[PDB]
DNA sequence: GCTGCCCGCCT
RNA sequence: AGGCGAGCAG
């Protein structure tokens, strides 16, 4: 027997190879995997028949010796039209490895005397094995019976594969990255300087610390220039051979960057950067994000500044190194701004350690706030939640986690997928505004109103058809979803130590992250279903309207209202009071509809509010300011602006006349030329080519 | 067009600007929506809005450059537009 | 990432 | 007639 935890996968040659550890790296390849493909019988046809016609074609197309084919009995309730509830299907399992033409597919309407449609023509090789395995997630596998690891075996055919229902995982190989950047006026491209390496390998202190640098102009290893450099950083890579790779922003500029300059200097063993061996870079090389993530396969993507680690800390407001570890360590680092540009790092000494000295600062922060906010292990919940890729779940996709689940949950119930507001009161309020979240809206009223593929009767040729409300499936799976909270809860109220406390908020976040992504399935996604999608929208709408008469009612009034959140303002000067009124309404709501738990999630002081989504406020956590949607977060603005708009902010008569003051003196400043430059630098994207623009 | 061809000619036979938002007004017989989307225009026709450039008339010949008026246009040269 | 349409805003 | 912001369907 082998056994292995697996961590990634990558497609190569119609074979999948799982990226694992066995603790030591490990690889299998799977071979012989088949696409699970369900041909539906005309009326009065029979598996049999299906496999008499098809089979010696598929035979013939394929060359194949032998080819798997039974049948099966499966349901559907899907959106696409005329296809009978439950019949009998012909399971063909076609492999992804044929002696010829692998790379053509069959259509999904192949319209023949046996059969009129067929399923999972265009199924992906890793869904498929995912679904077959019924793997909800990086866990134990028990295997029985090329890469940069110590380990390497290969499997002949999938089902030597079989999931373990430990809980336990093993020690990780963690890599924090913080790579200094120059940038070049002559081709315009991000230039390396420096570079910290800090592995975790099992305010931690690190195993070990290693810092590269090259000449920008003219352990710590000196190097001649960044060729070497980064053929050492390679090997070195290779010799650490690290299981998560973490830091700040690398997901959309610094791996970028990186892998940027590793093609521009031609090195061979850049293929380190991943787990998985190369030899030359792809052909082709928006694409370029897909290219880096399918080489970096078998590394894992740990960004703290991205998507999914932005949507951690909400207290941010621009997600910087310095703020980010202000917020969640509560600890004071001044970041220090070095642009190599300036002749002082040719000769002196000095600032080059300093920057040296700030790049393994920046690493050890990034390092430590991404052990803090624990963005490994509630990912790793949603996956083992999801049964997607946890590299997806890193990765910060939308479409990821809304898919798989529905895969794995309707796949082991014997179900055949189909293939792949009120205006707001513009202006200041001078009492408490309470954020109250609604994310939980659509999933109560999911499995209130018993809403799913398989209990709303939808004319399916008329999408625009709204239906009429009828336990289904995705009810039960949300049910079962919020129960499982709910005994999370219940174990919050008894335990006593802080560690398993916080293991269990991470646990309860994840399921709450779950359930409230679950309309991302059929509203936005591989399940749309526009009646579904509607009909909810409709029952939301209704439930809203009597949130607002309720709040009318309990003398309040609404500033802004959409699905997704409510904005209430208390009427109230006093945070208990506020408080007090945001938990009477709340249990009111709650009264109203029972499946409906909402909770509060943000205090104003002070709320500037100008649009929908545009506003800004004084939030209570201690005050601390946050602005979303004003101008001061747009590029074309520069940091003198941002900061005449943040005092302004700060200061909203006596408010007004030191705002006055404050627009004379820095007009006084201004036309004195008496400011720094670089605060009035402007910022602006093209997506087109410079010469492609009408204006 | 015909807003804007009225506009210049009456600026170059020389209307003041609030005169001139006097009588736009008055010939819509709601100020909302003028206020909304109309002054706005008119201003800076006059120049007295955005780059400041007091837009000299359109001539027959630039006014004849305009593409060829329809139904609900009365804009050109009638010599050329009418029977 | 690309196109069509709806509205809001400026030249 | 054009650009900035969104929402929609392909
Ligand atoms: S030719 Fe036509 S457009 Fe030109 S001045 Fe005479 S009437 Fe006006």
């Amino acid at each position: 027997t082998f056994q292995m935890f697996w961590l990634d996968y990558c497609e190569v040659n119609n074979t999948l190879i799982l990226f694992g550890k066995v603790c030591v790296s490990a690889m299998v390849q799977i071979n012989g995997l088949c696409r699970e493909l369900f041909f539906l019988p005309r009326e009065g046809k029979t598996p049999t028949d299906i496999h008499e016609e098809i089979i010696p074609l598929l035979m013939d197309k394929y060359g194949l010796d032998n080819i798997r084919a039974k049948p099966q009995k499966m349901k559907y309730s899907f959106e696409l039209p005329d296809i009978p509830s439950e019949s009998d299907y012909l399971k063909v399992l076609l492999p992804y490895q044929t002696p010829k033409s692998s790379r053509d597919t069959i259509p999904s309407d192949l319209s023949s005397d046996t059969f009129y449609h067929v399923f999972g023509g265009n199924s992906n090789i890793f869904e498929s094995f995912v679904i077959q395995n019924r793997i909800m997630g990086p866990c134990w596998l028990d295997i029985k019976g090329a890469s940069h690891c110590a380990v390497e075996v290969s499997v002949d055919k999938p089902q030597n594969i079989t999931p373990t229902t430990t809980k336990t995982m093993p020690n990780l190989r963690c890599l924090s990255l913080s790579i200094q950047t120059l940038m070049n006026p002559k081709e315009n491209k991000q230039e390396i300087v420096s570079i910290t390496l800090s592995a975790y390998r099992n305010n931690i202190k690190p195993d070990d610390l290693c810092t590269l640098v090259r000449p920008p102009q003219s352990r710590v290893r000196l190097f001649n220039n960044e060729k070497a450099m980064l053929s050492c950083f390679c090997a070195m890579l290779k010799v650490e051979d690290p299981d998560v790779i973490i830091g700040h922003r690398l997901q959309n500029v610094y791996l970028d960057v990186l892998a940027h300059r590793m093609h521009d200097l031609n090195i061979p063993t850049f293929s380190s950067i991943g787990r998985r061996l190369r030899r030359t870079w792809p052909e082709k090389f928006n694409m370029n994000h897909f290219f880096i993530s399918d080489i970096c396969s078998g590394r894992l993507i740990c960004d703290i500044a991205n998507e999914m680690g932005q949507s951690l800390t909400p207290k941010c407001q621009s997600w910087d190194l310095s703020e980010m570890y202000q917020v969640t360590c509560e600890k004071e680092h001044k970041p220090l701004d070095i642009d190599y540009q300036n002749p002082q790092y040719q000769n002196d000494v000095n600032s080059m350690t300093m920057a040296l000295q700030e790049n393994i600062t920046n690493c050890m922060i990034s390092a430590e706030v991404s052990y803090r906010i624990q963005l490994l292990t509630l990912t790793k919940q949603l996956t083992n939640l999801a049964g997607n890729a946890w590299a997806q779940t890193l990765g910060g996709t939308r479409a990821g986690r809304n898919e798989y689940i529905l895969l794995h949950e309707f796949s082991r119930n014997g179900f055949i997928v189909p293939d792949k507001v009120f205006e707001p009161e513009k202006g200041l309020h001078k009492n408490y505004v309470l954020v109250m979240d609604f994310n939980s809206l659509y999933p109560s009223i999911i499995q209130e109103f018993n809403i799913c593929f398989t209990t709303v009767d939808r004319n399916k040729e008329d999408i625009d058809e709204l239906p009429s409300v009828p336990q289904g499936v995705l009810p039960r799976l949300l049910a079962n979803l919020v129960d499982r909270r709910r005994e999370v809860k219940k174990v919050m109220k008894t335990e006593t130590d802080p560690h398993k406390r916080v293991q269990c908020d991470i646990r309860q976040q994840a399921l709450k992250l779950t359930a409230n992504s679950m309309y991302g399935c059929l509203g936005y996604s591989r399940f749309y279903a526009k009646p579904l999608a509607m009909l909810v929208t409709n029952k939301g709408r209704e439930i809203l309207m009597n949130t607002r008469q309720l709040a009318e009612s309990m003398n309040l009034l609404v500033v802004y209202g959409d699905t997704d959140s409510v904005m209430i303002d208390t009427g109230c000067d006093n945070y208990a009071d506020a408080i007090k009124i945001g938990l009477g309404f709340k249990r009111l709501v709650n009264e109203r509809y029972r499946l409906l738990e909402i909770d509060i999630d943000n205090v104003f002081k002070k709320l500037l509010l100008h649009a929908k989504k545009k506003y800004a406020a004084l939030t209570v956590n201690t005050t601390v300011l946050e602005v979303k949607g004003l101008d001061m977060k747009r590029r074309e603005f520069c940091p003198l602006s941002r900061d005449v708009s943040i005092h302004v902010l700060n200061t909203i008569e006596e408010a007004l006349q030191e705002v006055y003051d404050y627009l004379e003196d820095i007009r006084i400043k201004v036309e004195t030329n008496n400011i720094r430059i670089d605060k009035y630098k402007i910022n602006m994207k093209l997506s087109k080519d410079p010469k492609a623009y009408p204006g | 067009y015909g807003r804007q061809q009225l506009s210049l000619f009456l600026k170059g036979i020389g209307l003041s600007a609030d005169e001139a938002l006097k009588f736009w007004s008055e010939a819509f017989t709601t100020m909302e929506k003028f206020n909304k989307e109309y002054r706005y225009s008119f201003r800076h026709n006059y120049g007295l809005e955005g780059n400041r450039i007091n837009y000299k008339p359109w001539d027959c010949h630039t006014i004849l450059s305009k593409p060829r008026p329809g139904r609900g246009d009365y804009h050109g040269c009638p010599f050329r537009d009418w029977s």
